[PDB]
């Protein structure tokens, strides 16, 4: 709500802000229900994307996925110093789906399998 | 030299998107237990707090000509006006052969078709029909397809006509709008925004201010004022089919009145049904009229021309009265006092503007005594812009009528051709261009809080 | 108000021609307009009609062959005529009509008040 | 449902009980939908308050927030020995909002920031 | 969706698949709302069963509950080698409720109590 | 129609199997279903 | 009938009179129903 025009490093400091606001008679009656159910659906979709990615209760989580230089060549300093998440999202949009696919299983499901194997007899 | 994937949730990122907006109302309720206002506006959560947040270093594009919410506003007005007539009486038993001579009160001359229009009505035992009479404003009556002594209601071979119910008399109620969760409303907050391009001034709100569902013909009234100078907005100034919008920075008071009275009468129809009509007319005859300050009109339109010539950066400018069609598109229509008015505005746009020729301003027009006066007619049966096939009848209001209003903007159209020059005249008609004239400050976006980037952890 | 015409002229059967009808004092695009023709020494006949709404009706004898279009930048109408026949020879007229149709429904009717001077069309071999 | 009149220490033993029950044609049709959606909304509001407070999957969680003596002067023995949560809530109602504000960020968001900093390079 | 006819050990490899699909004008209007709300209700019921069982964000979780030989006498090899979950569910259906009752408190609530006791003064 | 006072004599054709003889003189006929049920015309846009 | 109501009916009938009819391929019908019978006699595995 208030960090958009800021740099990514700055914007990162305030995330619970969005977290709070992300959620929560025949003309509007159906309309209100549609809206509320849509809100629930989107929020639960994101929660499920976490549940598969792990990181369920952490607004920040760091995990074993190497980053591709082909997605972008920019320096960390350059990306975190003077750019807004608006622009970043624009650049990454194309590889976003592939990133989601890799992060969804190769990271967390391999983790689950190998982890139970470690405790396995 | 290690760069691993990381994900963030809650990122302040949004996209343009189509969605549904929701109405929000003021604290005071209608308190009439009507379905279409009370159960539609007075039962809606009230007093949203516009705790606007300004945004540093933000740029966003705003297209007022193409947006996604004006349609919803059109949509709501239509829905309300439909629901309004759901429970009140239909006039089907009424459109019958009318025998109406032309007379009036003390001395006949003015009628203009009203007086002693007689008709047979069967009530209430469906066997004892009686001869009754009432007055209808001439423009609502047609001559029957036969003998000139016979007359007919204007619309009755073609559509169903309904009477408007007293509790459902609809006056403007400011409607605020709110977005559902995941959605946000952004305002370009510029004082010279023309309706397009980027805006270096963005804030966000949980709620928009009230906008009243005012139905208008050409002029913009009861509206908000421009902050700086008068602003002219057009989708394509060089296109001759595109309507031009004039947003003034200073309001102009207009005073309209229907100075005569009419005695309201009622003729029973059945168990809970009565048709309301005009009885005796009292007592003297004057045509309804409207009054305007000449000098304000004058300086106003002069500044209008000076700003207009920017978009046609050349040869001189000329205004003309309306051209033709249905008076709907040619006159000033409104609904002060619940009765409907149509004012011939031709005298208002009969001016020209030159280049540097002469600017005699010692006149100061005259001692606040040159009121511009315009004649108006009125009517009862209304085929509202909202629909075709369903006409609304309106009951007469006893006594006289005063109405005072602010004038805020103009809806013009143009014409190419004549010699080397530009000609304009009042356009209007499209209800959306009314609401587009105030929604131009708002865009709606959706929030996608998931994002990714590299970091150094593992 | 005035109307002024141009175009027309000479054509073999099956050729194409075009006549322009421009207005002054009022715009074509918001009025009721009529295209008529009169063969020499004979009476007038309807050809085409465009309402204020811009929808057009054609008489059967030219449907598929004649087409009327608005030229808003020129504040005019254009009658384009293709697949010309001998019978199409005559003087053509563009005209404006004044009517009263309140809230859609009509009550009063004047007729054709403004008339262009006409353009000559001759289809010959 | 059955521990209300009990002392706080006693009532604490049975909490999943409430956890189970907290959740789950023109006259009642709209009504049922309104009720069910309201239930979902309240439950998710509480879940979100956890998500920001941490303690997502724990009916009891203890965390680094010092307690103010100004909110109440009573002894732990006195508060847990012979009082019902009904009375406790009545006394704390005024500072409840401030407690929520402090617990929401100073506890968990400082935690997240400093935690990723610890793993940071 | 595609592992049903497979053996339990095989089917276990692919579970996020279901996880993704488990969730997400007067004739159908009421119907759509009923369906969507029902979906939300079922999903949240399962989430709550986890919340009480622990294992909130783990599609697989192993915990301290001994298995009864009276529920079934079959070998692990036999159960994981050549059987579909369809058949397994059929055999276990009768003791399913008792298993749920035991797992709901004896496992996780004893855990919570004894755990806070460990950190207790 | 339509002034509810000027009634007119009209005529039209109905396929015989849709007409019944009235319970009286053979010159009189009735619609097949009308003492028993409500009959509605199908609307052109709603041809399914 | 009234304001927006009209009953639609048959006017003049043009021009020659033929009863509505339907046409079918004999042989296809024939082989068809023969196979139908051959399959049907399975469920009644007996007399004709
Ligand atoms: C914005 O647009 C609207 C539309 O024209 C204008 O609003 C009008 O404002 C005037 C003045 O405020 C209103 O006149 C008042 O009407 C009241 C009665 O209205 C109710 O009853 C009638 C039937 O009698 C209904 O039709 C109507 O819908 C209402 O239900 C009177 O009670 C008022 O009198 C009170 O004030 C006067 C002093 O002004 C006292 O002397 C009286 O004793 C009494 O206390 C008054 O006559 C008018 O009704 C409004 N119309 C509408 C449609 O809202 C605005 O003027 C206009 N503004 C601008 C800037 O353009
Ligand atoms: C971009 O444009 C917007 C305007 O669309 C502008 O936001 C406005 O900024 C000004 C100055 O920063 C604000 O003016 C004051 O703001 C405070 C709180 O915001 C108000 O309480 C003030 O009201 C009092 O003071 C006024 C005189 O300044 C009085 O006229 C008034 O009656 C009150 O006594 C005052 O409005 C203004 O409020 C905002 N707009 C809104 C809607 O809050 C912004 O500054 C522009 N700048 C940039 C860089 O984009
Ligand atoms: C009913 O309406 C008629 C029509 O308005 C009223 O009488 C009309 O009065 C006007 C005003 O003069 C007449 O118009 C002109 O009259 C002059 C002579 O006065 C004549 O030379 C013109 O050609 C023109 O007609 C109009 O003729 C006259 N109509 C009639 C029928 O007399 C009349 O007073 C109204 N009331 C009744 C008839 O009770
Ligand atoms: C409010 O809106 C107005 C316009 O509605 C904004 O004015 C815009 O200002 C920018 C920067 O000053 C202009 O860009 C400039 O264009 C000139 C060419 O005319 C060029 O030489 C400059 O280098 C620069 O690129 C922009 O043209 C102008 N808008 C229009 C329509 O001309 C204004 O910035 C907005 N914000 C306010 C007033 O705070
Ligand atoms: C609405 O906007 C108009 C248009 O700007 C404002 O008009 C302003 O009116 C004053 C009074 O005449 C003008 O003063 C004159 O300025 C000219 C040069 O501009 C100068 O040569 C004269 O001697 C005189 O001082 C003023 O210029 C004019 N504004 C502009 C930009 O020209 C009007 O005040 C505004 N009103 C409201 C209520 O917003
Ligand atoms: C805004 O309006 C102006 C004026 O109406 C538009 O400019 C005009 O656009 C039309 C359509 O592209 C042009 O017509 C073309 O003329 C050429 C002339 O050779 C002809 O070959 C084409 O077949 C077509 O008829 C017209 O010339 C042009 N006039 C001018 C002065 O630019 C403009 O495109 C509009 N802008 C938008 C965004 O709609
Ligand atoms: C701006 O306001 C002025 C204020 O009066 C109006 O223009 C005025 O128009 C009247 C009538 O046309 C003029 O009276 C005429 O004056 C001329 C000489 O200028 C004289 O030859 C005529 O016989 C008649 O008496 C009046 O002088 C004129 N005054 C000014 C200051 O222009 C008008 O309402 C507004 N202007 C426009 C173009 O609408
Ligand atoms: C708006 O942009 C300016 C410049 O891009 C930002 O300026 C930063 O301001 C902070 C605090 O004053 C400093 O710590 C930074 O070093 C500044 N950076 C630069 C590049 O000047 C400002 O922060 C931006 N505003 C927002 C809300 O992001
Ligand atoms: C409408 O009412 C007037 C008023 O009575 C009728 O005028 C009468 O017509 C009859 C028939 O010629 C005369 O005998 C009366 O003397 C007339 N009276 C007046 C006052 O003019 C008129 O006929 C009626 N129109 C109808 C019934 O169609
Ligand atoms: C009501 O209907 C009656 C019946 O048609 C009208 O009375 C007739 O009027 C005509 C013309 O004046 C006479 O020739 C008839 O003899 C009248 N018959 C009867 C029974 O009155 C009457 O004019 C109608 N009145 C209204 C107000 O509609
Ligand atoms: C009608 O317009 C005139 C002039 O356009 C207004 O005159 C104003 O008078 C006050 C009082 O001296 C001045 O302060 C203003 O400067 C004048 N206006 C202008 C534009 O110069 C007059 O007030 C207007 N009438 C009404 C009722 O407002
Ligand atoms: C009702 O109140 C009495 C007295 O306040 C409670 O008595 C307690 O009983 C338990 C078990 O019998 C003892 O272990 C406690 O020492 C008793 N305390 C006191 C102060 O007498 C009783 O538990 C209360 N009932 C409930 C359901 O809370
Ligand atoms: C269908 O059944 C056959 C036999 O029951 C399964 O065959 C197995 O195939 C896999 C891979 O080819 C081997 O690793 C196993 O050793 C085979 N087992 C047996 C008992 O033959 C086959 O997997 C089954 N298909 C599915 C989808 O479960
Ligand atoms: C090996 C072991 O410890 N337990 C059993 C074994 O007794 C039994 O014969 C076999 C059946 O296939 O399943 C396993
Ligand atoms: C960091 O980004 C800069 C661009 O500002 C680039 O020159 C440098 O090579 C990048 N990588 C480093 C410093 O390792
Ligand atoms: C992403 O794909 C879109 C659509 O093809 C394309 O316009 C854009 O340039 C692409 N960007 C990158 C970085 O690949
Ligand atoms: C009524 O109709 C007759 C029939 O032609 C006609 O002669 C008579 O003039 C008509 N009366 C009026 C007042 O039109
Ligand atoms: C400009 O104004 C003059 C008078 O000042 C007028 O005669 C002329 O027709 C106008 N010309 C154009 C091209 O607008
Ligand atoms: C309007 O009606 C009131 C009340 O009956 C009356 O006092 C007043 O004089 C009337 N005015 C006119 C112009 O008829
Ligand atoms: C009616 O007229 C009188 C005197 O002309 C006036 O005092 C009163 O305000 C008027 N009422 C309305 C509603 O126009
Ligand atoms: C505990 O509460 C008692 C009141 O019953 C009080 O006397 C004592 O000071 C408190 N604090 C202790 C024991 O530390
Ligand atoms: C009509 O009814 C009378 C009454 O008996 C009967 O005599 C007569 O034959 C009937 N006409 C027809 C055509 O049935
Ligand atoms: C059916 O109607 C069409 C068009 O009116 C006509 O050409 C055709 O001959 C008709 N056919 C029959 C069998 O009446
Ligand atoms: C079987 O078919 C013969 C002729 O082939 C027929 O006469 C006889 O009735 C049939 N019998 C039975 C039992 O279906």
């Amino acid at each position: 709500l208030g960090a958009a025009g800021s740099t990514m490093g700055a914007a990162s400091m305030t995330l619970t802000v969005q977290a709070r606001n992300l959620l929560s008679l025949t003309v509007w009656g159906i309309k209100q229900l549609q809206a509320r159910v849509l809100a629930v659906e989107r929020y639960l979709r994101d929660q499920q994307l976490l549940g598969i990615w792990g990181c369920s209760g952490k607004l920040i989580c760091c995990t074993n996925v190497p980053w591709n230089s082909s997605w972008s060549n920019r320096n960390l300093s350059e990306i975190w110093d003077n750019m807004t998440w608006l622009q970043w999202d624009k650049e990454i949009s194309n590889y976003t789906q592939i990133i989601y696919g890799l992060l969804e299983e190769s990271q967390n499901q391999q983790e689950k399998n190998e982890q139970d194997l470690l405790a396995l007899d | 030299e290690n760069l691993w994937v990381t994900v963030y949730y809650g990122v302040p990122v949004w996209k343009e998107a189509k969605t549904t907006l929701f109405c929000a109302s003021d604290a005071k309720a209608y308190e009439k237990k009507v379905h279409n206002v009370w159960a539609t506006h007075a039962c809606v959560p009230t007093d949203p707090n516009p705790q606007e947040m300004v945004l540093k270093n933000v740029t966003e594009n705003f297209n007022m000509w193409k947006n996604d919410m004006v349609d919803q506003m059109h949509e709501d007005v239509i829905s309300l006006w439909d629901q309004s007539l759901k429970p009140c009486v239909k006039l089907t038993p009424l459109c019958v052969t009318l025998n109406c001579t032309n007379a009036t009160a003390s001395n006949s001359s003015i009628i203009e078709g009203m007086k002693n229009c007689s008709f047979n009505i069967t009530t209430e035992l469906r066997d004892k029909r009686e001869k009754k009479n009432a007055l209808f404003y001439k423009l609502d009556i047609v001559q029957l397809d036969g003998n000139s002594s016979q007359y007919r209601l204007i619309n009755c071979n073609t559509s169903v006509i309904t009477q408007a119910c007293p509790k459902v008399s609809f006056d403007p109620i400011p409607i605020h709008y709110c977005a559902p969760a995941g959605y946000a409303i952004l305002k370009c907050n510029n004082k010279t925004f023309t309706g397009t391009g980027p805006c270096n001034n963005v804030s966000t709100v949980q709620c928009t201010h009230g906008i009243k569902p005012v139905v208008s013909t050409q002029l913009l009234l009861n509206g908000s004022l421009a902050e700086g100078e008068i602003i002219i907005r057009s989708e394509n100034i060089t296109n001759n089919v595109k309507t031009i919008i004039v947003h003034l920075n200073e309001s102009v008071k207009i005073e309209c009145t229907r100075p005569n009275n009419k005695t309201r009468t009622s003729i029973r129809i059945g168990p809970g049904q009565w048709f309301y009509a005009t009885g005796q007319v009292i007592g003297d005859i004057r045509e309804a009229y409207c009054n305007i300050n000449e000098s304000k009109w004058n300086e106003t339109l002069q500044r209008v021309s000076k700003k207009l010539k920017e978009y046609f950066p050349h040869k001189n400018i000329t205004f003309q009265p309306s051209s033709g069609g249905d008076l709907e598109i040619t006159t000033h229509s409104f609904n002060c006092g619940g009765e409907f008015f149509y004012c011939n505005t031709s005298s208002l746009f009969n001016r020209t503007y030159m280049a540097n020729s002469t600017d005699m301003a010692n006149s100061t027009e005259t001692n606040s005594t040159r009121t511009i006066t315009i004649h108006c007619r009125i009517k009862q049966i209304i085929n509202m812009w909202q629909e075709v096939g369903r006409a609304m009848y309106a009951p007469p209001i006893a006594g006289n009528i005063t109405c005072i209003s602010n004038i805020t903007g103009l809806l013009l159209t143009r014409d190419g051709g004549k010699n080397n020059t530009e000609t304009f005249r009042p356009g209007g008609g499209n209800m959306k261009d009314n609401w587009r004239s105030e929604l131009y400050k708002y865009k709606v976006v959706k929030i996608e809080p998931l994002g990714v980037a590299p970091t150094r952890c593992k | 108000d005035r109307l002024f015409q141009s175009g027309g002229g000479v054509s073999r059967p099956g050729g194409s021609l075009r006549v322009n009808c421009g207005a002054s004092g009022f715009t074509v695009r918001t009025h009721y307009m009529y295209w008529l023709r009169q063969s020499p020494g004979k009476g007038l006949e309807w050809v085409a009609f465009m309402n204020s709404g811009g929808s057009v009706s054609y008489v059967d004898s030219v449907r598929g062959r004649f087409s009327v279009s608005r030229d808003n930048p020129a504040n005019a109408m254009v009658l384009q005529m293709d697949a010309l026949k001998i019978e199409d020879t005559g003087t053509y007229y563009c005209a404006r009509e004044l009517r009263e149709a309140w809230y859609g429904d009509l009550r009063d009717y004047s007729g054709l008040d403004v008339w262009g001077r006409g353009t000559i069309v001759s289809i010959s071999s």
